[PDB]
This record gives C-alpha cells, sequence and structure tokens, in this order.
C-alpha cells in the first residue's frame, strides 16, 4: 500500500511527515490573530478589517483563545511529536512501534477537531488557561484533554524504542539523541499528571453537569503542574535540534555529549515543582511553598545558561574552523544564506532578553512588578513564538526535504530566510514595546483599542507594537507563501529524502564515560525526580483537597 | 588552541543582560512601596 | 586541536557554572531582603480563608459597599473589596496616607485581577477566596485599580479607583 520505497522501508518517515503538517497549519490559523494582536497594544483597532474577514468571529478575546490554544498547545506539542519520537529512531536506526505511533496522530486529530467546533463557536472563549470558573463547552476540555492524552501514547512508544535498543545492544550505554527524547518524554508525564489529573477529575465531570462548581485555586494549581513543565516540552525539542543539529548544519561539532546529557538531565529533575512561580500573585498558598518554588524556578534556569555556553563556544569551533578571524570574526564565518542555521541562531539571539525577563519573572517578589502586563506576552514572544517557532520554522529547510523529496530550490531558500529574518525582526520589536508597555502597566489580553485613552503613556512603546504587527503581517504571509511551496511542487527527488539527518560528530573526551555513565541510570533520576514533584506539591495538594470549596461557573460573553 | 573568547563573550552579554533585567525591575519593585 | 580544545570547553564550562550558581545566590539573597522590608506586604496572604461568592453580596463584610473600610487597629485599615464582573466595589475606596492598609478582596463570579496602578499592589482575586494583601500608601492621590486577568468581554474596561487622602 505505498511506493517512495522510501517509506515502504521507513513508514514513520510519514506518522512524522503529518503530526509535522497538522502542527504548521494550526500555526498558520493562529499566528493570523497575532498581527491583530499586535495592533491592538499598538492601540490601533484593526479588529473590524478582521470581524469581516473571517465574520465567524466574534470578540477579540474569541482570536486570542485561537491565537493561545492552537499556538501554545496545538503547533508547540505536534512539533515535539515529529521531532522527539522520530528523531530517537533514525540515530537507533529502530522502526517506532509504528502503530502507536498512529493512534498518536489520528488521536491529536480528533482532540483537535473535537475542541475546534465549540471553539470557532464561541462555546469555548475562556483564553488558552481555560482558568475556572468562566466555563467552556463540554467539547472542549474532551478535545484539548483527548489532544494531550495523545503524547501519551508517545511516551511508550519511546520508552519502547528505548528498551529494545537497550537489550539489542546490552552495555553500551544509550545513544545522545534518544537520551534525550527518553528524559524529555519520561519529564512529560511526570509533569502532565497535573492538568490530566485536573482533567479526570474535575474540568470534564463539571464541563458534562456531573457537579454544578469547580473550586479554582486547585482548578489553577493542578493547572501550572503542567503549566510549566510544559514549556520546557515547547521547548526542549528544538534544544535537541539546536544541540544535534545546529552545529554539523554550522560546520561544526557538538563539543560535548556530556554537557549535553547533562542539561536534559536537569531539565527532567527540575522543570515538573516550579509551578508556584505561576501562582504568585494566587491566594490561599503559603509564602514558603512559593519561596520554594522560585529558588527551584531559577535552578531550572541552570540547564538554559550551560545550553548557552555549550551552543557558543559550539557555533565559535564552527566559525573558526571555517576560516574564524578575531573576537567576532568567528561570526561573520557561518551558513547565513542557510535558513537552517539562520532560523534558529536569530532564535537563539533573542532567547537572551528572553531568559533575562525570565528570571525577573520568577524572582518572587518581582512577579509582583510584571505579572499579567504586556510583559508577559513579551517575555514568551521572545521564547516559544520565537526561539521554539523559529528553530521549527527553520527546521523545515531540511527535515522537510528529509521527509518528502522536493529540495529546496533557491527561489524558496531565499525565501525560507527572509520569512525568518522579518519573524525576528518582528519578535524583537513587538518585544520591545511588550516589555515597555507591561513596565507601564498595560494589562494584557485586554482589547484596549477598545478603551483606547487608557493607556496614554505608553505612546511610543504603542508605536513599537503597530510597527511590529505590519512586519510580522508580511512575515507570516511570507511564511504561508513558502511553507505552501514545499509541501506543494511535485518535484520528488527521493534519493536526499533518504539522506540520513544531518546529525553532528560529537568533539569526544575521557572525563565522559564517567560522567556519562552516571546521568544513564534513566531510572535512579526518574524516581529522583517523582520525589522532587511530590515533596513540593505534595504538601498543598492536601491543605487543598481538604477544603475543596467549589463554585459555579460563568460565560461572560 | 585555547580560549573560547567568542563564546565567553557570546555568555558575556546573556550576564549583562540577566542583569540590567533583574537590576532594573528591583528598583521599579522598590520604587512601588 | 579538538583533543586540546575540550580539555578547554568543559573547564569553562564551571568557570561559567559556577559564576551562574554564584550570581543566582545574590539573587535569593536580594529576594529574602525584600521578603524582609515592608515591601513584601504584598504577598498574598498564605493561610487559607474560604467564603460563598453567590451570597457574599449578600450576607458577611461583602454587601454594604460603604462598610468596606473598617479600622482593624492603632495603625491599620481594612478594605473590603469587590472585584465583579465589570468594576470594583467601593469605588473610589477611600483611605489614609502612611497607614498600613489590609487589602482583602473577592468575587460574585470569575476570577479577577485587583492590581494598582502605581504600586505593589498586584493579586488574584478567586470566586472563592479572600485575597489578602497589605500595603502602605506613602503618598496621596487617586490611583487606578486595572483588572488584568480575562474575565470575558466586560474586560478592557474593567477599572477601579483608590484615593488615599492626605
Ligand atoms: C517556549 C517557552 C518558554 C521558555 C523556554 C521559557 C523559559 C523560562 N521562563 Fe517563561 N515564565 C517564567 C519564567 C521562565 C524561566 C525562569 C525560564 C528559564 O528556562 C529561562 C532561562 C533562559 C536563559 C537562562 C537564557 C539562555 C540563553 C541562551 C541559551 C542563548 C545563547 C545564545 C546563543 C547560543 C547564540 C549566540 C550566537 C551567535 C552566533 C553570536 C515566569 C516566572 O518565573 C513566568 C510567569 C511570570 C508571571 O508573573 O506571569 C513565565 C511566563 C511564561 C508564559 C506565560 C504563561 C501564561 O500564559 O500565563 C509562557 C507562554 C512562557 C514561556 C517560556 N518560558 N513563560
Ligand atoms: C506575528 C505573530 C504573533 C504575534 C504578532 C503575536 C502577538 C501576540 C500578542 C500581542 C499577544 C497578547 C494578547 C494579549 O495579551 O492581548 C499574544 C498572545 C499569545 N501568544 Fe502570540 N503572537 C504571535 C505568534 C505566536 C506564536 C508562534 C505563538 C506560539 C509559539 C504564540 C503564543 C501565544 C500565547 C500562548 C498567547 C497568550 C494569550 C492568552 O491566552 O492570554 N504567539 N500574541
Ligand atoms: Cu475582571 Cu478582567
Ligand atoms: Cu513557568
Amino acid at each position: 500500500s505505498e511506493i517512495s520505497r522510501v517509506y515502504e522501508a521507513y513508514p514513520e518517515k510519514k506518522a512524522t511527515l503529518y503530526f509535522l503538517v497538522l502542527g504548521f497549519l494550526a500555526l498558520i490559523v493562529g499566528s493570523l490573530f497575532g498581527p491583530f494582536q499586535a495592533l491592538n497594544y499598538g492601540n490601533v483597532d484593526a479588529y473590524p478589517l478582521l470581524k469581516r474577514l473571517l465574520p465567524f468571529v466574534q470578540s477579540y478575546y474569541q482570536g486570542l483563545t485561537l491565537h493561545g490554544v492552537l499556538n501554545a498547545i496545538v503547533f508547540t506539542q505536534l512539533f515535539a511529536q515529529a521531532i522527539m519520537v522520530y528523531l530517537p529512531a533514525r540515530e537507533l536506526n529502530m522502526r517506532p512501534n509504528m502503530g502507536l505511533m498512529w493512534l498518536s496522530w489520528w488521536m491529536a486529530f480528533i482532540g483537535l477537531v473535537v475542541a475546534a467546533l465549540p471553539l470557532l463557536a464561541n462555546e469555548a472563549t475562556v483564553l488558552y488557561t481555560f482558568y475556572p470558573p468562566l466555563k467552556g463547552h463540554w467539547a472542549f476540555y474532551l478535545g484539548a484533554s483527548v489532544f494531550v492524552l495523545s503524547t501519551w501514547v508517545s511516551i511508550y512508544i519511546v520508552l519502547d524504542l528505548w528498551r529494545r535498543w537497550k537489550a539489542a545492544n546490552p552495555g553500551k550505554v544509550t545513544p545522545l539523541v534518544t537520551y534525550m527524547a527518553v528524559v524529555f518524554w519520561l519529564m512529560w508525564f511526570l509533569a502532565s499528571l497535573g492538568l490530566v489529573l485536573e482533567a479526570v477529575l474535575f474540568l470534564l465531570p463539571w464541563s458534562f453537569g456531573l457537579v454544578e462548581g469547580v473550586d479554582p485555586l486547585v482548578a489553577r494549581t493542578l493547572f501550572w503542574w503542567t503549566g510549566h513543565p510544559i514549556v520546557y516540552f515547547w521547548l526542549l525539542p528544538a534544544y535537541a535540534i539546536i544541540y544535534t543539529i545546529l552545529p554539523k548544519q554550522a560546520g561544526g561539532r557538538l563539543v560535548s555529549d556530556p554537557m549535553a546529557r547533562l542539561a536534559f538531565l536537569l531539565f527532567l529533575l527540575l522543570s515538573t515543582p516550579v509551578g508556584f512561580h505561576h501562582q504568585f500573585a494566587d491566594p490561599g498558598i503559603d509564602p514558603t511553598w512559593k519561596m520554594i518554588h522560585s529558588v527551584l524556578t531559577l535552578f531550572v534556569a541552570v540547564p538554559s545558561l550551560m545550553t548557552a555556553f555549550t551552543v557558543a563556544a559550539s557555533l565559535e569551533f564552527a566559525g573558526r574552523l571555517r576560516g574564524g578571524r578575531g573576537l567576532f570574526g568567528w561570526i561573520r564565518a557561518l551558513p547565513w544564506d542557510n535558513p537552517a542555521f539562520v532560523a534558529p541562531v536569530l532564535g537563539l539571539l533573542g532567547f537572551i532578553p528572553g531568559g533575562a525577563g525570565g528570571i525577573v519573572n520568577a524572582s518572587f517578589t518581582l512577579d509582583y512588578v510584571v505579572h499579567n502586563t504586556a510583559w508577559v506576552p513579551g517575555h514568551f514572544h521572545l521564547q516559544v513564538a520565537s526561539l521554539v517557532t523559529l528553530t521549527a520554522m527553520g527546521s523545515l529547510y531540511w527535515l522537510l526535504p528529509n521527509l518528502t523529496g522536493k529540495p529546496i530550490s533557491d527561489a524558496q531558500r531565499r525565501l525560507g530566510l527572509a520569512v525568518v529574518w522579518l519573524w525576528f525582526l518582528g519578535m524583537m520589536i513587538m518585544a520591545v514595546g511588550l516589555h515597555w508597555a507591561g513596565l507601564l502597566n498595560v494589562p494584557r489580553r485586554a482589547y484596549i483599542a477598545q478603551v483606547p485613552d487608557a493607556y496614554p503613556h505608553a505612546a511610543v512603546p504603542m508605536v513599537f507594537n503597530v510597527l511590529a504587527g505590519i512586519v510580522l503581517l508580511v512575515a507570516l504571509l511570507l511564511f504561508i507563501y513558502g511553507l505552501f511551496s514545499v509541501l506543494l511542487s511535485r518535484e520528488r527527488k527521493p534519493e536526499l529524502a533518504e539522506a540520513p539527518l544531518p546529525f553532528a560528530e560529537v568533539i569526544s573526551g575521557p572525563e565522559d564515560r564517567r560522567l556519562v555513565l552516571a546521568m544513564d541510570r534513566i531510572g535512579f533520576w526518574f524516581a529522583v525526580a517523582a520525589i522532587l514533584v511530590v515533596l513540593a506539591y505534595g504538601p498543598t495538594l492536601v491543605q487543598l483537597f481538604g477544603h475543596l470549596n467549589p463554585v459555579p461557573g460563568w460565560r461572560l460573553w | 588552541e585555547e580560549k573560547p573568547k567568542g563564546a565567553l563573550a557570546v555568555i558575556l552579554v546573556l550576564t549583562l543582560t540577566i542583569l540590567v533585567f533583574w537590576l532594573g525591575v528591583y528598583a521599579v519593585f522598590f520604587a512601588r512601596g | 586541536d579538538q583533543h586540546k580544545a575540550h580539555k578547554a570547553i568543559l573547564a569553562y564550562e564551571k568557570g561559567w557554572l559556577a559564576f551562574s550558581l554564584a550570581m543566582l545566590f545574590v539573587f535569593i539573597a536580594l529576594i529574602a531582603y525584600t521578603l524582609a522590608t515592608h515591601t513584601a506586604g504584598v504577598i498574598p496572604a498564605g493561610k487559607l480563608e474560604r467564603v460563598d461568592p453567590t451570597t457574599v453580596r449578600q450576607e458577611g463584610p461583602w454587601a454594604d459597599p460603604a462598610q468596606a473600610v473598617v479600622q482593624t487597629g492603632p495603625n491599620q485599615y481594612t478594605v473590603y473589596v469587590l472585584a465583579f464582573a465589570f468594576g470594583y466595589q467601593p469605588n473610589p475606596i477611600e483611605v489614609p496616607q502612611g497607614a498600613e492598609i489590609v487589602f482583602k478582596i473577592t468575587s460574585p463570579d470569575v476570577i479577577h485581577g485587583f492590581h494598582v496602578e502605581g504600586t505593589n499592589i498586584n493579586v488574584e482575586v478567586l470566586p472563592g477566596e479572600v485575597s489578602t494583601v497589605r500595603y502602605t500608601f506613602k503618598r496621596p492621590g487617586e490611583y487606578r485599580i486595572i483588572c488584568n486577568q480575562y474575565c470575558g468581554l466586560g474586560h478592557q474596561n474593567m477599572f477601579g479607583t483608590i484615593v488615599v487622602k492626605e
């Protein structure tokens, strides 16, 4: 039942094509509403140009609610499901349990169409957060709560390949890329619990008439348990793309399989127990369980500060190798002509004001200055909208040939990287207006266009967002124009559709296999883990599951 | 061959950023008692 | 070259990894210093305090909006505040300068924000709980309560007012 021998000899080279392509569609839809939201905070009311251009659309918020779910949840997880599976495969060469890796895609779909329907209705128009008490449709919390479950299959399929290989190669350590996708997948179970908890034990029954109210202290304490780790989910796959594929896109080598393995280890141990950072402004949770997360939260920053050095040092070896002049001659040396390289490097760039703001955000009390203002959507745009997004957007310009075969025409390439340079330029500016507006107090999630003298001290940054919206608009269209040509051209040159995946070599030393051999007791950690999730959310999910005070839902739209 | 001066400079920038950022917002938070 | 420079790419790693934990501690230090002075007056009060939303604009501290202010000390005043779908109660809250204000906010309805433009007063208000914060307005003016947490279409318009008098 196939042709391209390519898929008859690897069919997950398709269980990866679709997951991926459901993913960028989901991006195209969302990232549409974005240029319009930019102009909002630019103080400019373009929502009627919108309202009639898709009159299915009611409120500004019907949008943000689309913009949120589809981009932060749909596009990202779907990308985590192309890369964080198909990579562990090709590195072990083994065929993922192709059935389970296909109940995954079909699942995803219906979950997505289940929660799309009400969403394009107005029956769940309750922001990406779906915070209780505002109630949504019944079809929302199923869809969403189906979609998320998809990944669980995936955890298996990977854990599955992981042990067929452990045993068909006994005593050889785990390979590098699988070792990522293992602790990464194992980190996602121990997170997801939270929101699966709050779906099983809360949103669903009460979404189904099966009680008349949700307590929100826990419905939103349980939601951040998933609510943090998830981004790390959003993120670690392109750390993988960046750790093990950027180097050699650069003409370098990862310079430590160890330091990368340690990152991903530390991410497993620390991305799950940090949720109260989200809850500084929530009451009912104690100052110390608060403070206990603020330091854990500054800890998880130790993986990203490290990933920085390892990657810089790594771009640089590569940079010199290729003629690398003086103190910054290394920069001017790199493949600046190949978007598989440019997309994530621009990403990583503004990932600097990214994490910095993060470290503000998490410094317990400082959060009161910025929490729920333009500051936050400015912070995450640097992170997801941009590093994550451009790292995936840019990962087409090599992972797409390798999954279809249409290579990239010097038309496409040179488009590949204008798209990339506007998105990054767009995101920077937007970033400046957002962070600044927030510092002035423009709240977020607010159709400020329509209370249009409320924020008058945010004049000049409002200009930056205008500027931003136009630029990202062009950028997004330019993007659509160009994704569409590389899964549409009917070229089909299948040989580089079997080019194996541009993995780097791995500048190897002596003080590897001691340390490397330390972080490979996957097990001992996957539990040192649990002990941490429990110690921290333990005490509260109890002073809390004991004072279950639920209240009735509402519907203010 | 030596010092990865480049990567040192890259992580030098993240450091001024991760500071000017933290540090100004500390000012802002103290201006606001 | 290459094996000269991985006996150097790991050393520097902790040149760096050391520094980063050094720097990250100066932070938890400075964070606790804040946790020492008044300033962290703003931290939601932690010890729980459940109430009912459908009936709070009925009995208890929250149903007569001008009983809002209530001298609860030598230097303190309490304001019982009501963030409801698409306004705040009272409006204005009137309160003194030099004086410790314990805010105790809450909802007849959806989650809200109580964001006191110009202060550190910033705090989720969940229908079900009593968000309790303390702040010392040292400087007269009318300040603006900003709702900063989505509660459906009313939201861009949800503002309240504080007036700390001379
Ligand atoms: C995709 C996703 C995201 C990543 C990754 C991310 C990282 C962090 N974030 Fe965040 N975040 C918070 C803290 C952090 C911290 C400490 C990290 C850390 O992982 C950050 C670490 C980053 C670094 C330590 C910098 C590393 C720099 C590198 C690695 C670049 C190197 C440069 C190179 C390699 C290239 C140079 C190359 C040349 C060629 C020169 C906090 C609070 O403490 C809040 C809530 C605040 C509030 O009050 O609401 C928050 C809010 C959010 C929200 C809003 C959720 C909502 O809607 O309510 C989203 C979507 C989000 C996303 C993401 N965030 N974050
Ligand atoms: C040109 C492209 C984009 C633009 C102009 C843009 C702009 C914005 C703006 C201005 C907001 C603030 C909404 C508000 O607070 O009123 C927002 C929300 C948000 N964006 Fe984007 N964004 C874009 C692309 C993306 C992408 C690719 C992602 C995912 C990786 C993303 C994830 C999010 C999330 C999760 C929210 C939260 C809104 C909520 O439910 O509160 N955005 N966007
Ligand atoms: Cu009440 Cu937004
Ligand atoms: Cu978080």
